[PDB]
């Protein structure tokens, strides 16, 4: 056939590049860092109506002060997770402190390129990885399984990403509030979702230096669409 | 039979200010009943404004002080020029000691 | 840990072992079961070296359970008693043998009849009618083998374990903090709360 | 050893060796799982194709993983006495590590991790396996039912079903099952089992067998007759 | 073409392609120049962003007090790179007090690259490095490709339109060689140089990044407002 | 490299079917007859040896019946040489059992250890699977007589009466026509070669070209014997049988 | 066909392609010599000068083996690296074992093992030189050349790279005009020509000349390259024959 | 390097077959004929020294090779295939069973043990079958004497006589037309003489066919006295002279 | 078409890559010849330098295995010395183990052994050449054992291997027709060689100058190489009659 490792004549390995159409296909996850806090939103994508939707953790706690959203082959995200988490405890267990947002995405990343004939192929899923730090503040990071890793102000990825990034281009500026990011990633999944958003099928997060990290409520997520739907009738 | 363990005398002390620290050590190194230096330093500059001295078997108390100098060097490296803090210095040099638990480095170390 | 006893009678096995447990100079604890459910009408009790004797009992107990489940089937005595024993014998010529000798005290569904296995540290396998570990033996042979009948009720079985017991507590230096008693029988396990 | 990538990502982004295992999944015997208020109930296929066989000895669909968790599947049989094997290993291992036993999620979480490691190993393909693991976790009355698939993915269901002419059945209940009152006797449960395998089956003979597991480690396994029982009633009050 | 399967296998006219299609991974990549005088060694870095909310990809990496590379197309490959030369400038230090020689430090990543594309199952490297320092013998400027070739230069330049700043240089060879004790003046031809692979963008304070080693001086990088000084 | 080689032997077609196990079927279907009735009374294994020669020494002979332990026996289809490999493992099996529990091995654990060795070479390994068919008869004080079968997938069901090899679709027609749950052995013994006299490709069924086998509780009162057939007593039981 | 597709694959006939196309790549590289002297040997090679931004005299080419041997190839560079380093091993375990250091014909062997080694499996490939190499030892001067085949002869002179027949025509003569032998100043100078007269199969590019030597009574039998006089000396010899 | 071929290089095809032990079996139909018989006192193994050059000393090349003092074997296909089997079966008689029981394996077993061996390169890593079918004669107590044929697939059979490789075929028929259960070693020789003839083209002598039997015990090959239980090897290779002895009367 | 490329059978039951790696075996076009006396086993081969560069003591292609046992090749230079290597190797280590020096027929089965198994297992390739040991054998006495790619070994009375081998063993063959022994009955050995080099220009039709041969001889105890001046003594007593 052909090698796992192999280059194509542009420049790109095989593998990394068609993991990427497999992310495309996966359900949206978007991110938007504030000097308040970092949200996480995804959509869920129940296959069914009878499968329970809670059941569907596509959004996950590394550490206190480290969420993580995840998009495409999810199955793949596990033994990252699993990673990610044994990295922020073991860094804690040898330094006695909190790991860097950066440092636990660069360790994730370290994985992505460990395939040949280690893995058979690259992770069929991305990443975001948001997080709070001393030194850095509130961060956002685009985990990829090429191993690269960007950091956003804000990103959305999944099969809605190019068109809810075009928006978040327009929506995102520097002095935004907590609370006018999470109406702003509800307001851009409830854009690019096949289905009529709502608490059951889309979930939010958000990471904070006082509270750590938190998985919203299916109720204080209802709240937050209904004050969404009010304030786009206003005008 | 072979003792990989000695002895090499000396003395330190760590006292702890309100605002500042001092890590003193005597420079006399020995075996048994002889002097090998008159001055030894003993007590090193680690970086990140943390002094060290592991004191007892001085080929041990070299090798620690040398990894642990090494260590800082990697934190830099790997978490993007960050200081390290005296109580993660702390703990990272448990690490290092407790690594050869069942053949100590034959040290008392303060920092 | 010290003391463990039993005694196959009519119908059923009676498992007697001590409560207490000694570190040294102080008796931490006694009220301690020395002893695992292996099967419904499998149960085996247990002494020797600290550590060792709980981490091989709950072993064993896994590995039953395993089977159990696997086949849906409880293995007779016999057959547990053996597995117990091979593993004892590949744990003599290890590193770090178990130091722990096991009574396993059962009744066997498909033959009516209890059994009880003696199994030293070595693998040292014997059927008997009672049995004992370590000092015990000394103590209480010589009334076993002066009292038993293969014919014993199970109300006879607890009142020549009684007398073994006294015995034990008028002769022995150690103060063993009393037993806790089982029966095993077709019914399964029981614990007679008050002895 | 051999190291060969068997499963890989296509132009397209698909991986086909696990898009392949679905197939055989499709192919394997129907199976379904229905949660009433206080039990769950596992249905499944049996061809008729095989006469002459030996009922009391023949491999059966539904398996306890422990006394209180049972596992069925759909597709290669050969391949889900090996997931089966796993995950009785890991429930005895949990016991004697949290000396407590395993959750619903817990087993489902390690059989499910299990199948995507066989999806990103060198040398291995995938289990032609899905699987409906049901059960409930210690000291809780809740019932519990998920699915997996070779991909590894799982999730929690109200009711599910796998296998062949599975669309079908989903299709039955998912107009029959109402979340706000879910069966709420074990009669009531199985009845609405029995009547989603009817919509596929043929016979209502030896061709449908039934598990129903409640709380606090009561599973049993009904009858021949006792089903058969059931096959009567449905059609009794359909010719009307 | 029948012969890029692999790195295992020549083409009819003794060629690699898997090692030239590394290559290409390379001109891919965001320009980087190097440049050096007599006591100075300098990196100049055109850092890419993937939009307007993402940040500029970083490539420079520090190695040692006396020496570090600028990258220049697969990031990740630059990383297992650059952690190799970290570790055997730290070998040199810790087993015989020696700060290692730049010189020795790419024979060492020539060979570590060349392993890749003699064996069967792995892959050669897809990046570019800029190695700058300086040792015992003053200072030094490298450019590493993944096909294992390792060159010492005056100047350079690696990345998308490098042809520009790389002519500049050959131009300018007499000037910045002699600057000496200054250097300001050396970023300056830096940064002029750089300037002749831009199109379209300008370099802004997020988009450029310089590194430094010189005699007295340790190898540091310069972001952000620190290299405002300059645009 | 050595990829190009590589036949990838443990795949899954689009239709989500093992290429291999598929074509081992294929194999195993131009093997001789072999034939599985199981009795109240008994175990009837009854097998034909493929066109065999006057030359060929059959009393020392052996391709088809095979014995694992006292208690259980297997019925061969395919290829000999791959079925040795496991009827080996087989023995060791129950003899490492034996050892360990001190009770003779459960026929269905036997079976369970052997099918799951035959699947692993499905999943894993890259090595082609063992071209066999095996139809086991046995005997346990658990289920008491047993027949199971299992093929190169590792995939194994039990059965009252069963066949592989050639001619499985006409032997299973014959067998579930003529076939009682109140059946005894000797009642079995003649189904087994009747079903075979009508199945075979052969022009007639002689007792050179047959290998037969007992498992009966016709041992001295409580236990079980194991008679592979001789020769000349193939020869009587078809004389008897009323086929020769 | 498909023959010349995998590494050790014997052709219809008996021919081993993925060696010949190796070939291709020594053939496409800089010109390198060897010239066997009365006491010694000495190793040329053309270096092209790509740009004015390349340091003169840094990027250095030949290579020393132990402290007595000079290796010098064409073709993909990294790959000599490669085969030097082995050789390198080579040399210090046979000193290791034996005392003595590793005699040149021991070593060519210890080379010719090695790179044959890469012809006989389809998981690696071969060597992408032809390497030039020699010096003193006990029984006196050696010059060898191994090709990408492991084949190797000892040599009075070699010759490899783009400029070779060039070359070769050249140390042809020498070795018709001096049956009794060349002095290792004479071979030096001789050298410094035959790398100017075979720079013109790459003309296009301005290059820089190498030279280094073994002699018995020049070097002492070590391994030196050729510094400052005596190099500019045979620069001038050179651009004097060529005009 | 490293052996990178670790998958299978026989495989099933669509129609059942595995290629490469048919193929191996087609190498076997080309190589030269050989044969062996079975009497009620011994066992006779015959095949024709195929010379390559008649410069070639045609008495160092053993197509008939002993295993064990009572058990010997021929073949025909692959010569080196056959060599290197004979070296494995050698070593396995010791390995497997007589360091372990302190006396030689009975034939059955002995041809069991090659019988997996062939049987392995069928299925392992990077290796295709042997290219040879042998025939395998031997003596033990409980047993007696039997012949065992063994193919590139590892599957083997007891015969009373027959015959493999060139005019097999042939040479089998004429083998059903003169065997019975009542010959003795002598009158098996004869026919195993008279069946080689027939597929011989060339010279026909004790020079170009070599043949061996297993017979009564050899105490005069045995290499010491003293043991009374010891009493030498059934097998014997015959002697170019004694071939050309039975040839006159033949 | 794969069958072709390594070594597993073709549907007639044949060995591709061990056929060419026979026609591998005659690319460097030389032809060698060894016999054997009462005393000693001779070989020869032809020798050519092609190329005036080349230092022509350097190019040889026979190898002095042990003290007693030598080899000549035909076959590529670099597939020569790697059976070489392993040839002493082997019979170095023999003597270790068994206290008693290689035959040279057990050093050829072992050699044979060793090609057999590049025939068998895929991811070795056949060595392209052939193998022709000599030696003075302490029980067997004179003896010349030849290996091929096919794992193929035996004893010969005489034999030649090359391009032009089927002229050579004709001519062999005819004058041990006449002499009816498997042997030259000659005392010395200088005079055997002078009857290979002889039966070599006959049978090829070529003369030979003291540079155009190579001539190895093993006697009792020792294998040794001629030089070019012992080479040309022989030449010398040959044209003299
Ligand atoms: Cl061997
Ligand atoms: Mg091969």
């Amino acid at each position: 056939d052909r090698g796992v490792s192999t280059f194509s004549p542009e420049g790109r390995l095989f593998q990394v590049e068609y993991s990427l159409e497999a992310i495309k296909l996966g359900s949206t996850a978007i991110g938007i860092a504030t000097k308040e806090g970092v949200v996480l939103g995804v959509e869920k994508r129940a296959t069914s109506p009878l499968l329970e939707s809670d059941s569907i953790e596509k959004i996950v706690e590394i550490d206190r002060h480290i969420g993580c959203a995840m998009s495409g082959l999810t199955a793949d995200a596990r033994s990252m997770i699993e990673h990610a988490r044994t990295a922020a405890v073991t860094h804690n267990l040898y330094y006695d402190e909190d790991i860097n947002v950066e440092s636990l995405t660069q360790s994730v990343c370290d994985l992505a390129l460990r395939f040949g004939e280690l893995m058979s192929r690259p992770f069929g899923v991305a990443l975001l990885i948001a997080g709070h730090d001393a030194d850095d503040g509130y961060q956002l990071f685009h985990a990829e399984p090429s191993g690269t890793f960007y950091r956003y102000n804000a990103k959305a990825i999944g099969s809605g990403s190019e068109g809810a990034q075009a928006e978040l281009l327009n929506e995102w500026h520097s002095s935004l509030t907590l609370k006018e990011a999470e109406l702003l990633v509800l307001k851009i999944l409830k854009q690019v979702m096949e289905e009529k958003l709502d608490e059951n099928n889309a979930q939010l997060s958000c990471i904070t230096k006082q509270d750590g990290f938190k998985i919203y409520d299916n109720e204080k997520t209802a709240e937050l669409i209904k004050e969404l739907k009010e304030k786009e009738a206003a005008e | 039979q072979f003792n990989p363990y000695g002895d090499n005398g000396g003395t330190i002390l760590g006292i702890a200010g309100e605002d500042f620290a001092v890590l003193a050590g005597d420079t006399r190194n020995i075996t048994d009943y002889s002097i090998n230096s008159r001055y030894e330093p003993k007590v090193f500059d680690c970086g990140d404004n943390i002094v060290m001295s592991a004191n007892g078997f001085a080929a041990d108390g070299d090798a620690l002080v040398k990894r642990f100098k090494n260590s800082v060097k990697w934190y830099h490296f790997d978490h993007n020029d960050k200081k390290l803090s005296i109580n993660s210095a702390a703990r990272n040099i448990q690490h290092l000691l407790y690594g050869k638990r069942f053949f100590p480095y034959y040290v008392h170390t303060i920092i | 840990m010290d003391i463990i006893l039993g005694i196959r009678v009519q119908d059923s096995v009676i498992l007697a072992s001590s409560k207490a447990v000694t570190r040294g100079i102080s008796v931490l604890k006694d009220s301690d079961d020395k002893t695992r459910q292996l099967s419904p009408h499998t149960l085996m009790s247990f002494a020797g070296e600290a550590g060792d004797t709980v981490q091989f009992a709950e072993y064993i107990q896994a590995n039953i359970q395993l089977y159990s489940i696997r086949e849906d089937y409880e293995l007779s005595p016999q057959a547990v008693s053996s597995f117990v024993r091979q593993e004892l014998a590949k744990s003599i010529r290890s590193r770090r043998p178990y130091q722990v000798n096991v009574l396993i005290g059962g009744y066997d569904k498909k033959k009516n009849k209890p059994e009880l296995y003696q199994i030293d540290y070595l693998g040292t396998k014997v059927e008997l009618p009672y049995g004992a570990h370590g000092y015990s033996g000394f103590y209480t042979f010589s009334l076993l083998d002066h009292h038993y009948r293969p014919d014993m009720t199970t109300e006879e079985g607890l009142d020549l374990l009684k007398l073994c017991v006294q015995e034990l507590e008028k002769r022995m230096p150690m103060d063993f903090k009393g037993v806790i008693v089982k029966i095993v029988d077709k019914d399964g396990i029981r614990q007679v709360d008050d002895f | 050893g051999y190291d060969r990538a068997l499963s890989i990502f296509s132009p397209d982004g698909h991986i086909f060796q696990v898009e392949y295992a679905l197939e055989a999944v499709k192919r394997g015997t129907c199976a379904v799982g229905v949660k009433g208020k206080n039990c769950v109930v596992l249905g499944c296929e049996r061809r008729s194709t095989l006469k002459l066989q030996d009922t009391r000895i023949t491999p059966s669909k539904v398996s306890k993983i422990d006394s209180h968790v049972v596992l069925s599947f759909s597709g290669l049989n050969a391949d889900s006495r090996i997931l089966i094997e796993k995950a009785r290993v890991e429930a005895q291992s949990h016991r004697l590590t949290l000396e407590d036993p395993v959750t619903v999620e817990y087993l489902t979480r390690y059989v499910a991790g299990v199948q995507q490691r066989y999806t990103q190993s060198g040398g291995v393909r995938p289990f032609g396996v899905s699987t409906l693991i049901a059960g409930f976790d210690p000291r809780d009355d809740e019932p519990k039912l998920y699915q997996t698939e070779p991909s590894g993915i799982y999730s929690s269901w109200s009711a599910q079903t796998i296998g062949r002419n599975s669309k079908t059945v989903r299709e039955f209940l998912e107009k029959n099952y109402d979340r706000k009152e879910p069966p709420a006797t074990v009669e009531e449960c199985v009845k609405l089992t029995v009547r989603s395998l009817l919509e596929v089956v043929q016979t209502g003979a030896k061709n449908i067998e039934i598990t129903v597991v409640k709380p606090d480690s009561d599973i049993v396994a009904l009858s021949s007759e006792e089903i058969n029982q059931y096959v009567t009633q449905i059609e009794q009050e359909k010719q009307e | 073409n029948n012969y890029d399967g692999d790195t295992v296998t020549f083409s009819p006219t003794g060629r690699l392609f898997q090692v030239e299609y590394a290559l290409e991974a390379i001109k891919q990549g965001s320009v980087t120049v190097g440049l050096r005088s007599n006591t100075h060694a300098v990196l100049v870095a055109l850092k890419r962003n993937a939009d307007e909310l993402s940040s500029y990809q970083k490539k420079i990496i520090k190695c040692d007090e006396h020496m570090g590379l600028s990258l220049a197309g697969l990031a990740p490959d630059a990383r297992v790179l650059s952690n190799y030369l970290r570790q055997q400038c730290n070998y040199s230090s810790l087993v015989f007090n020696r700060k290692l020689a730049v010189e020795r430090a790419g024979h060492l990543l020539c060979d570590k690259a060349q392993k890749n594309t003699q064996s069967y199952g792995g892959r050669p490297y897809g990046v570019g490095l800029l190695i700058i320092g300086y040792d015992k013998s003053g200072a030094h400027l490298l450019e590493f490709q993944p096909s294992g070739n390792v060159t010492e230069l005056y100047g350079t330049a690696i990345g998308a339109r490098s042809q520009g700043a790389k002519t500049y240089l050959e131009r300018t060879l007499d000037t910045f060689i002699k600057i000496d004790g200054n250097p300001d003046e050396l970023i300056k031809a830096g940064v002029e140089a750089i300037s002749q692979s831009l199109r379209d963008e300008s370099l802004t304070v997020d988009n450029l990044s310089i590194a430094i080693v010189g005699k007295d001086t340790p190898f540091t990088i310069y972001d952000g407002e620190a290299v405002a000084k300059y645009i | 490299g050595s990829r190009r080689y590589d036949s990838r032997t443990t795949i899954f077609s689009p239709e989500g079917r093992l290429y291999q196990v598929e074509y081992a079927l294929e194999s195993i279907s131009h093997a001789g007859t072999a034939i599985g009735i199981m009795a109240s009374d008994g175990i009837v294994l009854a097998a034909e040896r493929k066109v065999t020669s006057t030359l060929l020494e059959q009393d020392t002979s052996t391709e088809k019946l095979y014995k694992l332990n006292d208690k259980i026996a297997v019925a061969v289809a395919g290829l000999t040489a791959d079925a040795e490999i496991l009827i080996n493992t087989a023995r060791i099996h129950a003899q490492n059992y034996l050892k360990t529990y001190n009770e003779d091995i459960p026929v269905e654990i036997l079976v369970r250890r052997l099918s799951d060795i035959k699947q692993g070479y499905t999943q894993h390994g890259g090595l082609r699977p063992f071209g066999v068919s095996f139809i086991y008869a046995g005997y346990d004080d658990r289920y008491g007589y047993q027949l199971y079968t299992s093929n190169p997938s590792g995939n194994y069901t039990g059965w009252k009466a069963i066949s592989v090899g050639a001619n499985t679709s006409a032997a299973q027609t014959l067998l579930q026509m003529d076939y009682k749950d109140d059946m005894k052995v000797d009642d079995a013994i003649e189904l087994a070669l009747k079903t075979l006299s009508k199945t075979t490709d052969s022009s007639a069924l002689t007792y050179d070209r047959l290998e037969f086998a007992t498992i009966r509780k016709g041992a001295n009162d409580g236990e079980v014997y194991q008679k592979i057939f001789k020769p000349q007593e193939i020869k009587d039981i078809l004389v008897k049988t009323g086929i020769t | 066909t498909g023959y010349d597709l995998s590494n050790s694959v014997f052709s219809p006939d008996g021919r081993n392609f993925q060696v010949e196309y190796a070939v291709k790549a020594v053939e496409n590289g800089t010109t390198s010599i060897g010239i066997k002297c009365n006491d010694g040997v000495v190793f040329a090679v053309e270096k092209l000068i790509t740009s004015k931004l390349l340091v003169p005299q840094k990027n250095v080419k030949i290579q020393v083996v132990d402290r007595h041997i000079g290796c010098v190839y064409s073709g993909l560079i990294p790959d000599g690296r490669h085969l030097v380093n082995r050789g390198r091993e080579e040399a210090a375990s046979f000193k290791k074992l034996y005392k003595t250091p590793i005699p040149i014909p021991a070593f060519a062997d210890r080379l010719g093992q090695y790179v044959q080694a890469h012809t006989l499996y389809n998981s690696v490939r071969p060597f992408g030189v032809s390497t030039i190499f020699g010096g003193v030892d006990k029984n006196g001067a050696h010059l060898y050349m191994l090709e990408p085949s492991g084949s190797y002869w000892g040599y009075k002179g070699a010759a490899t790279g783009k400029g070779r027949q060039s070359a070769k025509a050249e140390l042809e003569k020498l070795v018709d005009h001096h049956p009794e032998g060349l002095s290792a100043r004479e071979a030096v100078k001789q050298a410094a020509k035959i790398i100017y007269l075979a720079h013109e199969d790459n003309k296009e590019k301005d290059f820089e000349l190498e030279i280094s030597w073994c002699s018995l009574s020049e070097t002492n039998g070590l391994h030196k390259f050729v510094k400052g006089d005596l190099l500019q000396e045979a620069i001038d010899f050179a651009q004097k024959e060529i005009n | 390097m490293t052996d990178r071929y670790s998958f299978s290089l026989t495989t099933f095809s669509p129609s059942g077959k595995l290629g490469q032990i048919d193929y191996a079996l087609t190498a076997v139909k080309q190589g030269v004929t050989s044969l062996g018989i079975k009497a009620t006192n011994g066992v006779v193994i015959a095949t024709e020294k195929k010379s390559s050059s008649p410069l070639a000393m045609s008495e160092t090349l053993s197509k008939v090779s002993l295993l064990t003092p009572d058990i010997g074997a021929v073949y025909s296909g692959m010569g080196p295939d056959y060599r290197v089997l004979v070296d494995k079966s050698r070593k396995v008689a010791h390995t497997s069973y007589k360091r372990i029981y302190g006396e030689y394996p009975p034939t059955k077993l002995l041809v069991s043990e090659v019988a997996k061996i062939m049987q392995e390169a069928t299925q392992s890593g990077g290796v295709r079958p042997f290219g040879v079918s042998l025939l395998i004669a031997g003596h033990d107590e409980f047993n007696g004497f039997s012949l065992y044929q063994v193919d590139p697939s590892g599957s083997y059979f007891p015969w009373k006589a027959t015959a493999i490789g060139k005019g097999s075929v042939a040479a089998k028929t004429f083998l059903e037309k003169r065997w019975n259960d009542e010959l003795e070693l002598e009158d098996a020789i004869h026919i195993a003489l008279l069946t080689l003839k027939e597929s011989v083209e060339g010279e026909f002598n004790g020079d170009t066919i070599e043949l061996a039997i297993i017979g009564d015990e050899n105490p005069d090959l045995l290499g010491y006295t003293g043991i009374p239980t010891d009493k030498g090897p059934r097998f014997r290779k015959l002697t170019s002279q004694e071939i050309n002895d039975r040839l006159e009367a033949l | 078409g794969y069958d072709r490329h390594i070594t597993i059978f073709s549907p007639e039951g044949r060995l591709y890559q061990v056929e060419y790696a026979f026609k591998a075996t005659n690319q460097t076009n030389i032809n060698s010849l060894a016999v054997r006396g009462k005393d000693c086993t001779v070989v020869i081969s032809q020798k050519k330098v092609p190329d005036k560069l080349l230092d022509p003591t350097t190019v040889s292609y026979i190898f002095c295995i042990s003290r007693t046992i030598g080899m000549v090749v035909n076959g590529p230079i670099p597939d020569a010395r790697n059976a070489a290597l392993r040839a002493k190797a082997e019979a170095a280590e023999f003597r270790y183990k068994y206290g008693y020096d290689m035959p040279c027929d057990v050093l050829a089965k072992r050699m044979a052994n060793l090609s057999q198994i590049y025939t068998q297992r895929a991811y070795m390739r056949p060595l392209g050449v052939i193998l022709t040991f000599v030696s003075v054998d302490e029980e067997l006495g004179p003896s010349i054992y030849k290996t091929d790619p096919a794992g193929y070994y035996v004893g010969y009375k005489a034999t030649a291997t090359g391009p032009k081998q089927q002229e050579i063993t004709t001519n062999l063959e005819n004058h041990f027709k006449k002499s009816k022994i498997d042997h030259i009955n000659e005392e010395s050995w200088e005079k055997v060689v002078e009857f290979a080099i002889t039966h070599m220009i006959d049978a090829l039709g070529t003369e030979f100058s003291k540079n155009d041969l190579e001539v190895g001889v093993a006697t009792k105890d020792k294998f040794f190489t001629l030089s070019a001046e012992n080479i040309e003594e022989r030449l010398v007593a040959i044209a003299e009659q």
